[PDB]
């Protein structure tokens, strides 16, 4: 079998260099094309460019001005750059193979990265309490989250209780505010009987401002 | 037979109108490594019946009909117009390659005619690099005879067939049009060493006997027709040169060939006439290798002590046939 | 330049149905075609190539026909697995994709249950109030939020968000945060968001005073 | 190729016309 890993750095600002590296395992790169895709939020894959031997790659014409892809075959390791990125760069970017003809289609593939560009500065999410309340109490069901509000850039990680509590928690999509920082909500639904008997925390890390927060959320 | 697909390294993104067709119509292939040779194996092999070469002729029509397109074109009385701006034009590799349940035999003997039994065949995938080079009395960036030079024809005793030469060694051959300066903005110019050419001949001429005993050989120019087959006719980015080879067929220096640009052409693709825009301005230059030539045999008379060759083609398969001759496509059973 | 077109754009189709979804391209391109299936947050998975031949290790209920323009996928009987995003893709030339048609599930309409959650004192110091309001597990996904603050429908000033279909009962969930300054909070009393949809016999209202 | 005028323009040289392929040819 053959695996497909990813690693770079994913946060950028405008004008700087994104460089993305795509290892190997299992296979060497001789006699195979290796492909660089990629797919902003919400939109249809987009192909970068491929490459076999070196001495000849081929690359996307909307891109050609700015994209180098290069092999390391040494480490079997192959890597994308592109210079002067812009916010119309954000997008996840996967790394493929592309085996001799007719095999012609990509596949396997990388797990893919998250590259963000923003001119946003690294902030830690603010924890507010959602309580629950007796205009809350859905039929003997009470409904209480958490707001992680102004952090950047993506993602997060919301658990209840440490992970224990798994049933009926939804966590949000995040979405982009007007301020340029990432918002979200994790909710959660439990037994009125259970809120005097039951300690509820939603637990929410960000490694790049290295913050942990554990905000208790309780009943008003 | 069987219809095959083609191959060709071309970028995407540079658009030229043989890339933007490459990237169209073929694939970056292939699966590695080699012919897989066989050994005391016979297979028959016939260069003038090869179904590859009739495939190949109608592709590079379908090219040059939608990347150069010529302003006017005249054929039977009837006239057809389309817009023709100006391009750039170079050639581009090509390979051509078998589908699922077919393969392409390949002749390996290094002194082949073209027909008979080949003792060291093989099978690849996919055939050796083409160049699509279209032109008349000289083959340009074709691939070398492996040892010394080969001959080859249907029929050397019938003066009407033509004889397909190889040689061993490339001619680099340098066409220049200077910014012209009070000039002549179509006077264009080709340059090749004279020592270096002085050899090459002398050396097709040995093996242009021996096949009609010791009679002595003489090149005389093309003896009449279209101007495009009495000069030497090529295509350099988008502009068509037309070349007077006299001095090059006149049984230690420097050859120079005198030339033309020419905006009416006959056309290859079809009998009639076409009309290409105007010279772009500036220097046009390109730089060949020579690697073949095409003849045809002057009959008639008997053996006089000579048989005269001059310089012919026309038949754009003839071009094709010259790179294509070591291959054929079977079916496995 | 060739344009890869799929239809349709979305699919709604239950367990056990068979279904078949076909891809356009603005010129021919024989059978240089590929699919591939993704779900969120993975990477495509090679499915077919060459137009109808399947990957070592697909299963026998994917199948898949055409050539030069109109193209095909089907799959005979659906499983879990099969719900997700297809895409098509041109194997040579720009290698360009189509659209992509979403496969989702359908099931039985799904009232929502609604929340609402006043803005926290702490946030109320930084500025700023949110107001939260939650429709949890419903169906279809179509549903109406508007906010009304003393009696007065808000406009412009709150966002939405949806999930994916939840991989076990089908149904979505939806917060809308309606974002107003620490000055504009303080001096209204009435907060209230009613949503609309149809499992319910009418509009619901979930609503407080500060 | 016109074969019929490569004929009637060859022999103005002496010559025969034949096609070499969609071009005239004199012999
Ligand atoms: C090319 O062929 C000529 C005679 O045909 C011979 O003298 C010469 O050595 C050959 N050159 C090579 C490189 O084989
Ligand atoms: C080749 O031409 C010669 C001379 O015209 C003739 O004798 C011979 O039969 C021809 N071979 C063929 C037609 O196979
Ligand atoms: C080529 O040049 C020779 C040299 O005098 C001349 O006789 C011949 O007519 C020329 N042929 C052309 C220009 O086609
Ligand atoms: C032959 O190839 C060279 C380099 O690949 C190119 O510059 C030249 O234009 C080609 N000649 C013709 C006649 O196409």
């Amino acid at each position: 079998q053959v695996q497909l890993q990813q690693w770079g750095a994913g946060l950028l600002k405008p004008s700087e260099t994104l460089s993305l590296t795509c290892g190997v395992y299992g296979e060497s790169l001789s006699g195979h094309y290796w492909s660089w895709v990629r797919q902003p939020p919400g939109k249809r894959l987009e192909w970068i460019g491929e490459i076999k031997h070196n001495g000849s790659p081929n690359y996307h014409p909307s891109l050609k001005s700015r994209v180098t892809i290069s092999l390391d075959m040494s480490k079997n390791q192959f890597s994308l750059n592109l210079t002067s990125v812009t916010a119309a760069d954000t997008a996840v970017y996967f790394c493929a193979r592309r085996s001799n003809w007719p095999y012609l289609p990509f596949d396997p593939w990388g797990q893919g990265t998250l590259v963000t560009v923003s001119s946003a500065s690294t902030k830690g999410p603010s924890v507010f309490p959602l309580a629950p309340s007796s205009k809350s109490t859905s039929g003997g069901t009470a409904a209480l989250g958490c707001l992680v509000k102004d952090y950047f850039p993506e993602p997060v990680t919301v658990s209840w209780n440490s992970g224990a509590l798994t049933s009926g928690v939804h966590t949000f999509p995040a979405v982009l505010q007007s301020s340029g920082l990432y918002s979200l909500s994790s909710v959660v639904t439990v037994p009125s009987s259970s809120l005097g008997t039951q300690t509820y925390i939603c637990n929410v890390n960000h490694k790049p401002s290295n913050t942990k927060v554990d905000k208790k959320v309780e009943p008003k | 037979n069987t219809t095959l697909f083609c191959a060709s390294d071309a970028k995407a993104y540079d658009t030229e109108v043989h890339n933007v067709w490459a990237t169209h119509a073929c694939v970056p292939t292939d699966p590695s490594p080699q012919e897989l040779k066989m050994e005391n194996v016979t297979e028959e092999f016939n260069m003038w019946k090869n179904n590859m070469v009739e495939q190949m002729h109608t592709d590079i029509i379908s090219l040059w009909d939608q990347s150069l397109k010529p302003c006017v074109q005249l054929t039977g009385g009837s006239a057809l117009t389309q817009a023709c701006p100006k391009v750039t034009f170079e050639p581009i590799p090509i390979h051509y390659c078998a589908p699922a349940g077919y393969a392409i035999l390949k002749c390996n003997d290094k002194e082949f005619n073209g027909t008979g039994l080949c003792k060291n065949v093989s099978t690849v995938q996919c055939t050796h690099g083409i160049r699509p080079v279209v032109s008349t009395q000289l083959l340009l960036n074709g691939s070398l005879a492996e040892g010394k030079v080969m001959i080859r024809s249907e029929n050397i005793t019938n003066n009407v067939k033509n004889i397909i030469v190889q040689l061993n060694e490339s001619v680099t051959i340098n066409c220049t049009r200077p910014n012209n300066s009070g000039g002549d903005i179509r006077q264009a110019h080709c340059n090749v060493s004279g020592s270096q050419w002085n050899k090459t001949l002398h050396q097709v001429v040995e093996q242009l006997r021996k096949y009609w005993n010791n009679n002595t050989i003489i090149f005389n120019s093309s003896s009449g027709g279209d101007l495009e087959i009495t000069t030497h006719s090529f295509n350099c980015g988008g502009e068509f040169f037309y070349c007077n080879t006299s001095g090059l067929f006149n049984s230690n220096g420097t050859i120079t060939l005198p030339c033309r640009i020419k905006q009416i052409i006959n056309m290859w693709q079809r009998v009639g006439q076409a009309i290409y825009a105007p010279p772009i301005q500036g220097v046009i230059r390109c730089v060949s290798n020579i690697t073949g030539l095409i003849l045809t045999r002057d009959g008639g008379g008997n053996s006089n002590e000579n048989e005269t060759f001059r310089p012919g083609g026309g038949d754009m398969r003839d071009n094709w046939r010259s790179e294509l001759y070591k291959y054929k496509v079977v079916k496995i059973e | 330049d060739i344009q890869m077109t799929q239809s349709p754009s979305f699919v709604s189709a239950s367990v056990g149905d068979r279904v078949t979804i076909t891809c356009r391209a603005s010129q021919g391109i024989s059978s240089y075609l590929a699919w591939y299936q993704q779900k969120p947050g993975k990477a495509p998975k090679l499915v077919i190539y060459a137009a109808s031949t399947l990957q070592s290790g697909v299963p026998s209920r994917f199948s898949g026909s055409g050539s030069g323009t109109e193209f095909t996928l089907t799959i005979s009987s659906l499983q879990p697995e099969d719900f997700a995003t297809y895409y098509c893709q041109h194997l040579i030339g720009l290698r360009s994709f189509g659209q992509g048609t979403k496969l989702e599930i359908k099931r039985t309409v799904a009232a929502p249950s609604v929340f609402i959650f006043p803005p926290s004192d702490e946030q109320l110091k930084s500025g700023t109030a949110s107001v939260v309001c939650l429709l949890n597990n419903f169906y279809p996904r179509e549903a109406k939020v508007q906010w009304k603050v003393d009696n007065a429908l808000q406009s412009g000033n709150s966002q939405e968000s949806v999930t994916e279909q939840d991989s076990k009962d089908s149904t979505y969930s939806l917060s809308s945060t309606l974002t107003l300054s620490k000055a504009d909070y303080e001096k209204h009393k009435v907060y209230a968001c009613e949503v609309t949809h149809q499992g319910l016999s009418s509009p619901v209202t979930k609503s407080f005073n500060r | 190729x016109n074969l019929h005028f490569c004929q009637l323009r060859c022999k103005s040289l002496g010559l025969l016309g034949r096609c070499a392929x969609t071009y005239c040819a004199c012999v």
